[PDB]
RNA sequence: AAGCAGCUUUACAGAUCAAUGGCGGAGGGAGGUCAACAUCAAGAACUGUGGGCCUUUGCCUAUAGAACUUAUAACGAACAUGGUUCUUGCCUUUUACCAGAAC
């Protein structure tokens, strides 16, 4: 009823035993769960930011993508003397909106946007307190 | 954050390609 | 005593969700309830002027359900018939190791702006920035 | 190989304990361009050996929080499998 | 104009926690903290300009933006009342101290 | 959700011990670090079956069955090497190499 058989192909548990198992890996398991921890820190945003060569603090960097930059029009249409410099636009929001804060991107994928903010409430410390009770955190109503 | 400045590598550059913001900028 | 204390927290939130009471005093019951999520950093600051235990912990038990017998009458007036060595150091050294540091800054240097941000890097104290002057001169 | 199985029969013969044991098989695993000239004859395996010394940091830093210095971290797991898949595209090319 | 990366600055510096929304259903408008008409106020190149200089600079940008004023490098022609009634009767406005 | 009747079986005593009707059975059941074969990335995507058009491929319409694998895309919640061809790095040449791309 746990295992399979001998070949140890496949495996099914019961509640207490995977709680168990559950408590027993928490130096190696202990990690942050919510989906917004990884805003501009996932997959796409590093694809984004190696296609674009520009670099997320703490993240990797690579080789340029498109290396040739020498190319170049001598137009009048990014003249200084036409832009309003109000926000410096940092390095993240190339990441974070990829089609309008770059001219020109290519091999770039769409990021997923948000995730409902989480509210989860849970204690380490106390195993005796229930497990419906009123959260010191919360809004008293 | 990257910002517009910096070599695209350190590869063909004989440097490590570490840039810092200079202090006697005013601003 | 967090286990009754969080009792008494218990009780008291019965009465501003499932109650009506007066208005002003209303925002002082949920301020209550305000610190408790910012965790009591605004109430905790004085005077612990012993150590825990250079004040010999006479934690009395009393209730206020007792009697305190109430001797004011020794109030009134009543009639009784009862090793360093201090090694003096005119080397300096110190002075001379710091001078050097200071004119390999400005030898390293291609202009005076990457000269700056260089001294500016070092975060020298304020009583030695007189003495930098002075060997810039 | 025979570094590693000659790390299990000191243990099997009783000379190290089982915490020696697994501190000595950590140890090969993160100092293998140390201790044999394996760079020498196809040197991209320097890929291998830079992310041994990679997770040794990070692994070191978990492990000796609130302790000192020292000897005595054997968790071989993530450096083990390094070497495993390496291993992986190095069949093909020894066979022929 | 102040609101080109609000989002993404407040759900890094609260680590996921908090999110923002921005819209424009009530049309809102307030003025621009500067003074339309004014020659002397200092527009630096590359940094953004100081808060009194303010409405001059929206002013100025999108007249090159627009085509409508145009000179050597930077152009300096603002919109100013002279060019529309005469410089007679503006010599009379400018006696008086009416338009600057 | 009890009891009573009906329904289905059930351990069954049976009317029949014929011809029948139903559910099972024609290779018992669970397993194996056993093996052979088939199959596993594409109009969001599948075969078969019946009719019609054309005279079976195709197409249209009716209908049965679709196990596994895929949407912050895929057999693997994991993750290595080689070849060719560009573009680079280091550079006395070849190997061994640097690090990006396409196949
Ligand atoms: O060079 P250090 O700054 O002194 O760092 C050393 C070094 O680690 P790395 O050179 O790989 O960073 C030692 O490794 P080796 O010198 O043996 O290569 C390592 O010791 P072991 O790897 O032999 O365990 C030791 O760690 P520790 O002293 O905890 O054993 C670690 O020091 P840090 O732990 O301070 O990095």
């Amino acid at each position: 009823k746990k295992v399979n058989g001998t070949s140890y192909k496949k495996w099914s548990f019961d509640l207490p035993e995977m709680s168990n198992l559950y408590r027993l890996s928490t130096p190696l398991r202990d990690e942050v769960t919510d989906k917004n921890y990884y805003y501009l820190f996932d997959k796409k945003s590093f694809f984004n930011g190696k296609a674009l060569n520009n670099a997320i603090p703490g993240g990797p960097k690579f080789e340029p993508l498109y290396p040739r930059e020498e190319e170049e029009d001598y137009n009048e249409f990014n003249s200084i003397d036409r832009v309003i410099f109000r926000v410096p636009i940092r390095s993240e929001y190339k990441v974070a909106f990829p089609h309008l804060y770059n001219s020109r991107p290519r091999s770039v994928r769409i990021p997923w946007y948000n995730n409902p903010v989480s509210c989860i409430i849970q204690n380490d410390e106390e195993y005796d307190t229930p497990a419906l009770f009123f959260d010191p955190s919360l809004n008293p109503i | 954050s990257y910002n517009g400045i910096g070599l695209k590598s350190a590869k063909g550059s004989s440097t490590s390609g570490h840039v810092q913001r200079s202090l006697a900028s005013n601003n | 005593s967090k286990k009754t204390h969080d009792m008494i927290w218990e009780k008291l939130r019965y009465i501003l969700q499932t109650q009506e009471l007066s208005s002003t005093l209303r925002e002082s019951l949920e301020t209550l309830f305000e610190i408790r999520q910012k965790d009591y950093k605004s109430g905790s600051q004085g005077l612990f002027i012993l150590d825990p235990t250079s004040y010999t912990v006479h934690t009395h038990s009393y209730i206020v359900s007792d009697e305190d017998e109430a001797n004011k009458e020794l109030g009134n007036f009543e009639k009784c018939e009862n090793s360093q060595l201090q090694i003096y150091d005119m080397t300096s050294t110190n002075d001379v190791e710091f001078k050097k540091k200071i004119y390999l800054v400005l030898k390293s240097s291609l202009s005076g702006d990457e000269a700056a941000h260089k001294l500016l890097k070092l975060k020298i104290a304020n009583n030695l920035k007189k003495s930098v002057v002075d060997i810039i001169i | 190989m025979k570094l590693i199985v000659d790390t299990h029969v000191q243990f099997r013969l009783g000379n190290v304990d089982a915490f020696q044991l697994a501190d000595g098989i950590h140890y090969i695993l993160n100092h293998i361009g140390q201790l044999t000239g394996i760079y020498r004859y196809k040197y991209k395996v320097m890929h291998q050996i830079r992310a041994c010394k990679d997770l040794k940091h990070i692994i070191y830093y978990k492990f000796n929080k609130n302790l000192g210095k020292g000897p005595g971290c054997g968790f071989w797991q993530p450096a083990w499998r390094v070497w495993l898949n390496f291993l992986r595209g190095t069949i093909p090319l020894l066979e022929r | 104009i102040e609101s080109a990366g609000f989002e993404t600055d407040l759900r890094l510096s609260t680590n996921g926690l908090g999110m923002c929304q921005l819209y424009f259903w009530h049309k809102i408008w307030r003025k621009v903290p500067g003074d339309v008409l004014d020659k002397d106020a200092f527009i630096p190149k590359l940094k953004p300009a100081p808060i009194n200089s303010l409405s001059r600079d929206f002013v100025m940008k999108t007249r090159r933006r627009k085509g409508i004023s145009t000179g050597g490098f930077m152009s300096n022609d603002g919109p100013t009342l002279e060019k529309y009634i005469s410089a007679e009767l503006y010599a009379q406005l400018r006696e008086n101290g009416l338009v600057p």
